[PDB]
């Protein structure tokens, strides 16, 4: 390999580098409009950030619970499945369930109205679920697929599995410990 | 801060309380859905 | 760049087939034919330029009918624009004036 490589004072033209770079890779063998050569647009490879799946193409901020409920009321009347996490104990008594002040869960209560959900000014959201009001905030934003499915063992050995819909948003309900404590400090 | 918008009633249903499962697919993005794919079997231990 | 199989989620490798180059899984039949130009740019960090232009360098950006500097109101000053990091940065503008009994540096 010749070592004494030679150089010159002249200044490279800007477009001359651009058009040389252009000619090095703009060549395309896309003429093969054939089955093997074709590619399925709905089974592209997964770029790693799941919100950012599209690496090849045909050519974010965070929401808040006041905005989530506003989009599903005014802008779009379509129904949607939320997924919400409640506190470990709701403010109830298990009705005649043979107890001890044990925990109260949604499995113990009976059908009907259970509470009311209030949206306030300045984006505060409360779940009034008795005399007490629980606070509601947005959970971790999942972006993997989630499916809400029924499983029913209608017979001894066989049954039906049914997919009811996809789940997009998570809500977290928590007790407002400041308000509970500001009633009667200790 | 008065409740100027969306006083929403909250109701509770029990008719599916022993039936309803959440399935989730940690490696499959929310846009690629198995809605088209034909399923051949489902197995469960209850 | 890492790209992963929609089926099993193992890591893809690039290989060559009979008509195209393919992204291919090692553990399932899935392949993806590279039909068109695909790219991935690194944009690494360039050298500092701060101590490179000081001391009467070979600047050239001056032109006829160029503006005078704001303090002296004379065109006895150079001005230039450079990227300080990689070329995706919007270029910054800087200028220095050197006159008799007058030394200053401005932005
Ligand atoms: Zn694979
Ligand atoms: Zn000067």
């Amino acid at each position: 390999r010749p070592e004494v490589i030679q150089s010159h004072s002249i200044f490279e033209q800007g477009p001359a580098e651009m058009m040389k770079k252009k000619g090095n890779w703009d060549k395309t063998v896309d003429v093969s409009d054939m089955g093997p050569s074709h590619i399925i647009n709905i089974k592209k490879e997964k770029r790693e950030t799941d919100e950012e799946t599209k690496q090849i193409l045909r050519m974010l901020p965070k929401d808040v619970s006041v905005a989530e409920l506003l989009r599903e009321l005014s802008l779009t009347k379509e129904e949607e499945l939320l997924f919400l996490q409640l506190p470990d104990t709701l403010p109830g008594q298990p009705p005649t369930q043979d107890i001890a002040e044990n925990a109260c869960t949604l499995a113990d209560l009976t059908e009907g109205q259970v509470g009311k959900l209030l949206i306030r000014k300045s984006g505060r959201v409360q779940l009034l679920l008795g005399k007490v009001t629980l606070d509601v905030t947005m959970g971790t934003a999942c972006s993997f697929l989630q499916e809400l499915v029924s499983v029913g063992l209608g017979d001894s050995r066989t049954g039906e599995m049914t997919v009811l819909g996809h789940v997009k948003h998570k809500l977290v309900c928590s007790p407002d410990f400041e308000s509970l404590l500001d009633h009667k400090h200790r | 801060d008065d409740p100027v918008v969306q006083e929403i009633d909250v109701y509770l249903a029990k008719s599916l309380a022993e039936k309803l499962y959440l399935f989730q697919y940690p490696v499959r993005p929310a846009s690629m859905t198995y809605d088209d794919i034909p399923h051949l079997s489902a197995k469960i231990k209850p | 760049m890492l790209l992963f199989c929609p089926g099993c989620g193992n890591g893809l490798i690039v290989e060559e087939g009979q008509r195209c180059h393919r992204f291919s899984c090692n553990t399932c039949p899935y392949v993806h034919n590279i039909t068109r130009k695909v790219t991935n740019r690194k944009y690494p960090k360039l050298k500092e330029v701060d101590d490179v232009l000081g001391g009467a360098a070979a600047w050239e950006n001056v032109d006829s009918t160029a503006e005078s500097c704001p303090k002296c109101e004379h065109p006895r000053a150079y001005f230039m624009q450079l990227q300080t990091r990689s070329a995706d940065e919007p270029m910054t503008t800087f200028y220095k004036c050197c006159n008799a009994q007058c030394g200053h540096r401005w932005r």
